[PDB]
């Protein structure tokens, strides 16, 4: 009931819990965890 | 004021939400501020040119992080003909698996951007090599940001603040910027290229820990003291030379040799160190003229006052003049951005065709986004030049001091410059359309050799001028005979004339008639903007529907309904409208540059000759041609790469669209529309509970304009930067 | 094969005479109408304190005035035409015009 | 009459006729003299 | 010749388009009976084809490295036709006009009401201007002289 | 009105029309490819868009090249609608003001005054070549597309 | 490593309490 | 609040007065015209900027000139 | 007093619309406490399609 706490606290705490649960994430979650799992592609005229 | 902004007392008292809406579009123009003085003006001005030199920094430091970080540099600067250029990583939570697997490019080993700024050959050409001289150059500009910072903060401090006198000494700044911002900064390029940037290109590795124990050449300043500066330019690199090896590699430091370099196809390293050389020297010397405090130079003020022809046709000449231009900051910032305006297509269109950077010129991409991102703002930067043209009337301009000098002749015959413009627009435009649309109606009609082809003569004569031999013309340096080419027959003529007439690089492309219509096009773009913007600049201060303009400001939306209709103006207009016809000029001379490259790169030219002389042939081979890779980006069956060019093509498409909306609907519909929605809300439960603390109004008729502007632009940038990079990168020419 | 020594010190020595007795009334003369100003006052009139002329650096005891502001200017002049002539004629360019 | 003649002499029914003569004579010209680039 | 061009009577471009042309306009010719009106109709647009490259050919223009004539405009003496004698033309016609409009602006301005000549035309006194304009250089040239040309304000 | 013809052309042509042979097989003009396609903004500038104006813009030396020009004309005249549209009279007058004072130099300024067009009147001619534009575009894309293909 | 952290910061975080300041900001007095 | 000012080229046809729809303007006494009377403007607070009274000026150039100025909830013709 | 009734008269008003223009002077105002007494009337209607404008006895040349 401290509306100058709660602002802090929530503002704080919420972006903490956000980057922990972000840097806890499997690569079953999120694709961009997993990573690529196929052999690249080649470019148009030979490029890497 | 007591609220937002608290440098405006008036828009702090407003009850509506457009006290947030202006107190953002108002926070640089210090001169309308309460309770300024043109001391506050000045420091201001220049606490703020640190922080804009900070935020430079340290974006080049990020890039410069990233590129060492996440690219692949190290592996670029060992096949550079066959590995993509990484930008930065990707890590968004929004990707799908194939969207994992579609942008794993290069050596990477997960999503990743190619690199289309360039960036790569630049570094590489002026000796940086590994990752740990990447990350040595970011801390050194994160170290020059917080120095700048720093002493932006200084100079804002009581004991450290400079004086209006000192910020209006324009001698010694001119001489000091001429001979030291431009001078010597040159004089240590040419340095670094010397003892750095050449070594490098010919194997030798040289850095801090060892530039004191290794001759840039093997002489070592003998010859500069002696006099005898030809031994500097004796032994040049072969033509058989491999860039960053010692295979064919001289000693040569400061050459005249012309021309391309035949494995990177760009200029020579001594060549451009032998540049800046001369460049160094002519800024020092030139920053001698002005007196500053020994008894010796020129005053500007008396120059100007001196220069009144006896004959009375300038009337009272240039006199007067300094206290003008010395005393308004719109003045001196109309003329330096006419010409960095003139200097950025200047390096647009001198970068295209004399490529200064090892391997770049068969990287297409990052050539055409160059072109288009320095043409585009170049063309922003004039129409800013003559905006604050304009502003400088209205505010500064003072009609007494200015008595019958050539800048109030201006103002004197504004009539007789307007119709002239006028009359040159109108003939450009009604004849170059008139000869499209004949050209179109005879391709229709399927009598293609009924067209009016007008061969560039004038423009081929000059190429032939250059020494180019494809027309047959011999002038100039094209003949053998005639002192202009005997004069360099030894020093420069044989590579520049090779490079000349190599018909793979894009030095002097052949023209012909369908460049002669889209070079009238681009006259005519420019000569109706430059129209715009001057009637807008010449009649800011007032006119015949408007005696009194000058006493309403550079920004207002009207003067009402009344003697017949005010709509749009004042001079803030004339810029608001002239915003497009720029637009629209740039967006001409970039599709011709981008059509005449692509076909190019792909080997046949015959296509952009035959179909470039009627507006259909732009409509099907250039624009729905190319769009079939880039539209094909993500379809029912998959997504490949591309799926961001085609998303932003469409994101752009949207934003132009929205832009129509502000640009075309006007604001009373609005405004009563809003006040519907105020009542629904004020008699809603469990919606009462909560109330407004700004009550909402529609945008403003001035701010409505910008806000259409600004998404019209929006979306004409984004629309064809995802175009051009990705059809320039479907194929890759 | 031209003595940098000789040419250096002779075109320094014309530059010096040039300056000292066939274009000093003029430079004089000259520099006497242009003094450097902002709104019809000096810089330093008008406040600057680091634009104020540098007196007891000008004067000198020469006859005419000739004081080390003119030398500098003078020896940088025939310095430069001086070296201009050591890198023109050591490189064997010819102008092949007959 | 009179006023007739007046109404034939306002602007757009003087300009129908106008261009509509000077049409046909363009017409005829390019029927007898078709496929005309230069001038001999 | 002029900018690597080729004489269009010499540039093989050029016959192959009008070989081309004829070509394509004979091979709607097989759907129509060889008496019938469109039959006849098609070979009217095969001699206008052809009497049209022959022209091409005998007017002495020159043609591109894609069969179309191209034209020269820098002030060539055996390139006149095509710029210069219809540009004269053209600079005869429309000072004419202007000149025949200057004309009857003039002759109606000293009137009660001269805006009702302007949407109503007195064309008796149109009649009388509009031939006036066969000899406008010389009447153009003789106001500049004396100054009725232009208002000195 | 636009994006309910849009609506009923692709339908029409992907799940209607088409040709039938004997053998009782069913070929439609564009193969059904509205279900899959129409879901997305990217198929209707695609698959609709731009496949379908493949004919309009092949017109040209054909019977159909009628279609061709007008629908250049059609997009010349909606891109000119946009200087009414987006601008104002109180330019216009003072551009006016300018190229009289050059007609009375040389005696030639009507008496009838010239006027920049009402505020209201230039919406209307805005409005008018919008839609003429607009229109004209579909009517020569549409026509030549059910033409050639129809 | 860094940029599972880093990104939801800079993208969310960050964004919220700048918007949450500058609000309390233009809402004072 | 906007401001409006009034020019001695009045000739007192009492023409802005009455097309004022938040009664701002009003008649005075003077003699510097022949209908010795000249307008003024001593309620510029309830101003909205409308512009009505320089459309029914029939001086040339105007003779009452409206300034747009700081904006009140007066000015802005709100009713919530 | 002023320009005689039925003159032409060139106008020197900078923010008038027949600014350096001719008209003619209809009537002229006897009274000294008034600012502008010469009455002119011209051939071009202004922005407001007006033809008649008050001037002072210095905007007004006689021509
Ligand atoms: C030798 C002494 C000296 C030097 C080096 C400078 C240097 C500078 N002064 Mg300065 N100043 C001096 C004496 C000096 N001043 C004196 C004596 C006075 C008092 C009379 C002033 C008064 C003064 C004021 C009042 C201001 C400055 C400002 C500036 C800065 C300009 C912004 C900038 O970085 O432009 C960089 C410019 C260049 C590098 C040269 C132009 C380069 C061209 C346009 C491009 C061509 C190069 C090449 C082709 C491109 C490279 C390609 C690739 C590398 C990307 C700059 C750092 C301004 C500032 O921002 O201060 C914070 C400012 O407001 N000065
Ligand atoms: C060295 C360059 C320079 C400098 C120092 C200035 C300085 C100034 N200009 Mg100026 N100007 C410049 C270049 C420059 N300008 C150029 C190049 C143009 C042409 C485009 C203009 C056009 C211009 C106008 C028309 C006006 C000024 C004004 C001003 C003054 C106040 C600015 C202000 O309030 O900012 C406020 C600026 C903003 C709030 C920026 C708005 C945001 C823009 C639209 C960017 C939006 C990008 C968009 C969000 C991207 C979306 C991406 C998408 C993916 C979502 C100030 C003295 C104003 C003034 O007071 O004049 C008297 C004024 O009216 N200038
Ligand atoms: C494609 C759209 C388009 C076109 C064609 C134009 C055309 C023109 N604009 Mg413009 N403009 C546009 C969009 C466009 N604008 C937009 C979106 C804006 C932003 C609001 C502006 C803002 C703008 C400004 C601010 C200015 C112009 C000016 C001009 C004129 C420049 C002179 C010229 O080119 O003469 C060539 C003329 C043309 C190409 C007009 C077409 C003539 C037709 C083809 C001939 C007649 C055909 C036929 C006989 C008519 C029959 C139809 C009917 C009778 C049945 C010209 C009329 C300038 C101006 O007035 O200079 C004189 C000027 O100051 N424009
Ligand atoms: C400014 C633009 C422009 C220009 C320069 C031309 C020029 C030309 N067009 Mg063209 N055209 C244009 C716009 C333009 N057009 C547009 C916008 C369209 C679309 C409607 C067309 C559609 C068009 C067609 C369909 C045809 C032309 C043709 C021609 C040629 C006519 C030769 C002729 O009849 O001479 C004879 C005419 C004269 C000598 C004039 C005589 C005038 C008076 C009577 C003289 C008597 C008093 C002395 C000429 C080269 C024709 C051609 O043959 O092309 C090769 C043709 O068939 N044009
Ligand atoms: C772009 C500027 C320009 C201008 C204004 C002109 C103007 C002219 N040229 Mg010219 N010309 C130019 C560029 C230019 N030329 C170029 C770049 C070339 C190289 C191909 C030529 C090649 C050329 C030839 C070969 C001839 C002209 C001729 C002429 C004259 C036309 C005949 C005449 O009126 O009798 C007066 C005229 C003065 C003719 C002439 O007689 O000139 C005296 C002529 O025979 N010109
Ligand atoms: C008497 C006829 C007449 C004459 C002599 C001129 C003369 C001129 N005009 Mg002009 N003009 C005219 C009519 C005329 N105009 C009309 C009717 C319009 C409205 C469409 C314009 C619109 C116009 C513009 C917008 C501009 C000029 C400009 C100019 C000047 C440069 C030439 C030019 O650009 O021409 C171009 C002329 C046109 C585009 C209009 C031509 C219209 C037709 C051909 C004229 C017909 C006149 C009348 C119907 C015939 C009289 C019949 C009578 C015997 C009964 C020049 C002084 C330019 C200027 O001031 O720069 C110096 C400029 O920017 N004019
Ligand atoms: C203006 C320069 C600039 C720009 C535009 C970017 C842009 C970006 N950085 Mg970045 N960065 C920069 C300078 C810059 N950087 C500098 C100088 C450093 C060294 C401290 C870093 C260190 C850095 C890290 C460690 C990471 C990024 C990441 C990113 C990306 C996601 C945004 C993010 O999380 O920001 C993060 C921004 C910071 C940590 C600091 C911002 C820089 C100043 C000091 C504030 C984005 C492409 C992330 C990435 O690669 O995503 C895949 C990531 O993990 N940056
Ligand atoms: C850089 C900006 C950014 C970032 C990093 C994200 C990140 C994310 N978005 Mg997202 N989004 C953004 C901008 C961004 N968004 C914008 C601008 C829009 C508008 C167009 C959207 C619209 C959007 C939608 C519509 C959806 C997402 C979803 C997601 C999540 C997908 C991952 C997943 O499948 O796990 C899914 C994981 C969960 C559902 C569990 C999340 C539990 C969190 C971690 C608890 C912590 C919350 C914390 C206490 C609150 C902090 C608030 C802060 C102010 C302090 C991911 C967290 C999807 C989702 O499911 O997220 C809710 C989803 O449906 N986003
Ligand atoms: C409005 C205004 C303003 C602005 C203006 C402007 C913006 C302008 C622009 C301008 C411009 C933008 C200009 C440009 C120019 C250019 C030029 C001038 C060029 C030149 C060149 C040359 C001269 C060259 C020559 C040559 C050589 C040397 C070599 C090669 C050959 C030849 C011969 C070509 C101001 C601020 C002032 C103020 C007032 C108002
Ligand atoms: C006292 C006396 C006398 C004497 C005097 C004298 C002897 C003087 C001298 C003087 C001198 C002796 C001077 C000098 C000077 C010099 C100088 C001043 C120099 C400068 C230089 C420079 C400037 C350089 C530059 C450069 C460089 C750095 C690099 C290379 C190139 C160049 C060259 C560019 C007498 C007897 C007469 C008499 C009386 C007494
Ligand atoms: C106003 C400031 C003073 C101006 C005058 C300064 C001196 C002017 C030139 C005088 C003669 C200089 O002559 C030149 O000196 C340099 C400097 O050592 C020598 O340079 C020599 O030593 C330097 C390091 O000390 C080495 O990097 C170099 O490889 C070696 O050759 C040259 O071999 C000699 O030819």
């Amino acid at each position: 009931t401290k509306r100058g706490l709660l602002l802090k606290f929530l503002l704080l705490g919420g972006g903490a819990t956000l980057a922990f649960v972000s840097s806890q994430a499997t690569g079953d979650d999120l694709p961009i965890v997993k990573g690529p799992q196929l052999p690249p592609q080649p470019g148009p005229r030979g490029k890497i | 004021a007591l609220r937002f902004p608290r440098f405006s007392q008036g828009l702090a008292q407003d009850p509506t939400t457009r006290r947030i809406w202006f107190g953002i579009a108002t926070a640089h123009d210090f001169e309308s501020h309460d309770d300024i003085t043109e001391e506050r003006l000045y420091q201001n001005i220049f606490a703020s040119h640190f922080g804009q030199l900070a935020i430079i920094f340290l974006w080049t430091s990020g890039n410069l992080f990233h590129v060492a970080w996440q690219g692949n540099f190290e592996s670029w600067v060992q096949d550079p003909l066959h590995v993509r250029p990484i930008a930065h990583a990707i890590w968004d939570p929004h990707f799908g698996q194939p969207a994992v697997e579609a942008f794993t490019r290069g050596g990477a080993l997960g999503p990743v951007n190619i690199a289309y700024s360039g960036v790569y050959q630049w570094w590489y050409t002026i000796g940086l090599r590994t990752n740990e001289d990447l990350y040595t150059g970011a801390l050194f500009l994160l170290f020059l940001s917080a120095i700048s910072l720093i002493a932006g903060w200084l100079h804002l401090q009581p004991k450290w603040k400079p004086s209006v006198s000192w910020f209006k000494n324009a001698e010694s700044r001119l001489n000091h910027h001429l001979s030291g911002l431009f001078g010597v900064s040159s004089l240590a390029w040419t340095g670094h290229l010397v003892h750095v940037a050449i070594p490098g290109s010919r194997g030798e590795y040289v850095r801090w820990n060892n530039f004191l124990d290794v001759l840039p050449h093997p002489q070592g300043l003998g010859p500069l003291f002696t006099g005898q500066w030809n031994l500097y330019a004796q032994n040049p690199d072969s033509s058989s030379h491999l860039f960053g090896t010692s295979q064919g590699a001289g000693t040569a430091i400061l050459t005249l040799l012309g021309g391309f370099h035949p494995q990177t196809q760009s200029l020579w390293l001594t060549d451009i160190a032998h540049h800046h050389l001369a460049i160094a020297f002519i800024f020092l010397v030139a920053g001698h003229m002005y007196r500053t405090n020994f008894g010796i130079g020129h005053s500007i003020k008396d120059l100007l006052d001196a220069h009144i022809p006896p004959g009375g046709r300038l009337g009272r000449g240039h006199k007067g003049l300094y206290d003008t231009i010395n005393n308004s900051l719109h003045f001196q910032l109309g003329l330096a951005l006419a010409s960095l305006g003139v200097i950025t297509s200047l390096v647009a269109q001198h970068m295209y065709s004399l490529p200064a950077y090892a391997f770049i010129a068969q990287d297409f991409t990052t050539q055409a986004a160059l072109y288009t991102h320095h043409q585009y703002i170049a063309g922003f930067i004039m129409t800013g030049a003559f905006a604050h043209g304009a502003i400088f009337f209205i505010r500064d301009y003072n009609p007494e001091q200015n008595e019958d000098n050539v800048l109030a002749r201006m103002l004197d015959h504004k009539e007789a410059i307007i119709s002239h413009l006028s009359w040159a627009s109108l003939f450009l435009g009604f004849h170059t359309l008139g000869l499209y649309v004949h050209n179109d109606v005879m391709l229709a009609f399927g009598t293609p050799e009924k067209q009016i082809l007008i061969e560039p003569i004038f423009a081929q004569w000059i190429q032939s001028a250059h020494g180019k031999t494809s027309y047959g013309f011999d002038v100039l340096l094209s003949s053998t005979s005639g002192p202009a080419f005997n004069a360099g027959r030894s020093i420069w003529l044989p590579g520049w004339l090779n490079a000349v007439n190599e018909n793979t690089n894009s030095l002097f492309l052949t023209i012909g008639p369908g460049d002669f219509l889209v070079h009238h096009a681009i006259a005519l773009g420019l000569h109706t903007t430059t129209l715009i913007l001057v009637k807008g600049a010449l009649d800011a201060r007032g006119s015949k529907l408007m005696p009194d303009k000058k006493d309403f400001g550079y920004s207002f939306p009207c003067d009402g309904p009344g003697r017949g209709g005010t709509c749009d103006i004042s001079a803030w207009d004339a810029f608001y409208l002239a915003v497009f016809w720029m637009l629209n000029t740039i967006g001409w001379v970039t599709f011709y540059w981008h059509w005449k490259h692509i076909t190019l790169w792909q080997g046949n030219v015959s296509q952009f000759n035959e179909s470039s002389t009627y507006l259909m042939g732009w409509l099907r081979d250039y624009l729905w041609l190319n769009s079939s890779q880039l539209i094909n980006g993500y379809n029912p069956f998959g997504m490949n790469s591309l799926s961001v060019w085609a998303w932003m093509f469409l994101f752009g498409h949207l934003v132009w669209a929205t832009g129509f909306m502000f640009l075309i609907s006007w604001r009373g519909y609005w405004q009563e529309l809003i006040e519907t929605l105020a009542w629904a809300h004020e008699r809603t439960p469990l919606a009462n509970l909560i109330r407004w603390r700004d009550k909402p109004v529609a945008l403003s008729i001035v701010q409505a304009r910008l806000v259409g502007l600004a998404h019209f632009s929006v979306g004409y940038i984004f629309t064809y930067a995802a175009f051009l990079i990705a059809s320039t990168s479907g194929k890759f020419g | 094969e031209l003595n940098p020594s000789l040419v250096i010190s002779l075109s320094t020595g014309v530059s010096l005479f040039l300056g000292r007795f066939v274009f000093f009334n003029f430079q004089r003369e000259n520099v006497g109408k242009q003094v450097p100003s902002q709104n019809g006052i000096s810089h330093f009139e008008a406040g600057d304190e680091r634009a104020k002329e540098y007196v007891s650096l000008l004067k000198s005891n020469d006859p005419v005035g000739f004081n080390i502001v003119d030398v500098l200017a003078w020896g940088s002049i025939g310095h430069i035409v001086a070296y201009y002539i050591l890198a023109t004629s050591s490189n064997g360019y010819d102008p092949n015009f007959f | 009459m009179r006023d007739l003649k007046t109404y034939l002499s306002v602007a757009p029914v003087l300009s129908t006729l106008w261009f509509g003569a000077l049409a046909g004579l363009l017409i005829e010209i390019n029927r007898f003299f078709p496929d005309a680039l230069t001038f001999p | 010749d002029i900018s690597g061009l080729t004489p269009c009577k010499d540039s093989k471009q050029f016959a192959k388009r009008e070989k081309q042309q004829i070509k394509k306009l004979e091979s709607s010719l097989k759907l129509y009976a060889p008496e019938s009106a469109p039959a006849l109709a098609l070979n009217a647009q095969i001699e206008k084809t052809k009497r049209r490259f022959d022209n091409y050919g005998k007017y002495g223009l020159l043609c591109g490295s894609d069969g179309l004539p191209h034209l020269i405009v820098n002030g060539d003496q055996r390139h006149w036709g095509e710029f210069i004698t219809p540009g004269i033309l053209f600079l005869y016609i429309a000072g004419w006009i202007g000149w025949v409009g200057r004309s009857y602006l003039i002759a109606i301005s000293g009137e009660k009401k001269p805006a009702m000549k302007e949407i109503i035309i007195d064309v008796p006194l149109a009649s009388r201007i509009i031939f006036r304009g066969f000899i406008w250089p010389v009447a153009a040239y003789r106001e500049f002289l004396n100054g009725d040309l232009i208002a000195k304000d | 009105i636009s994006v309910v013809i849009f609506h009923f052309s692709w339908k029409m042509q992907s799940d209607v029309w088409g040709s039938i042979s004997d053998q009782g097989v069913v070929t439609h003009i564009t193969g059904g490819n509205f279900a899959q396609s129409s879901i997305t903004i990217n198929g209707w500038l695609r698959d609709f868009l731009w496949a379908q104006a493949s004919q309009v813009i092949q017109s040209y030396g054909s019977s159909l090249s009628a279609y061709g020009l007008f629908f250049l004309g059609a997009h010349f005249v909606w891109a000119f609608s946009l200087m009414f549209l987006f601008s104002g009279r109180g330019y216009w007058q003072e551009l006016i003001e300018s190229i009289v004072w050059a007609h009375n130099k040389l005696k030639v300024a009507p008496a009838t005054q010239p006027r920049a067009l009402s505020i209201v009147q230039g919406r209307a001619v805005g409005v008018t070549h919008y839609l003429l534009g607009g229109i004209a575009t579909t009517w020569a894309f549409f026509l030549a597309r059910i033409i050639a293909v129809g | 490593n860094l940029p599972s952290i880093f990104v939801p910061l800079v993208g969310l975080v960050f964004p919220a309490i700048a918007m949450a300041s500058l609000f309390l900001h233009v809402q004072k007095n | 609040s906007h401001s409006v000012k009034i020019y001695d080229t009045c000739i007192g046809c009492t023409q802005c007065v009455r097309a004022c729809p938040t009664d701002v303007l009003e008649m005075i006494p003077w003699d510097g015209c022949k209908a010795k009377q000249i307008a003024s403007a001593p309620r510029t607070e309830d101003c909205v900027g409308c512009k009505r009274c320089e459309s029914a000026c029939p001086t040339d150039f105007l003779s009452v000139r409206v300034y747009l100025w700081h904006e009140t909830t007066r000015s802005m013709g709100l009713a919530y | 007093v002023g320009p005689p009734r039925g003159s032409k008269v060139r106008i020197l008003r900078r923010e008038s619309y027949w600014y350096k223009g001719v008209g003619s002077v209809v009537t002229v105002d006897q009274d000294p406490k008034t600012r502008y007494p010469v009455v002119v009337r011209f051939d071009k209607v202004n922005y407001a399609n007006i033809s008649t404008n008050n001037y002072a006895l210095d905007e007004v040349e006689q021509v």
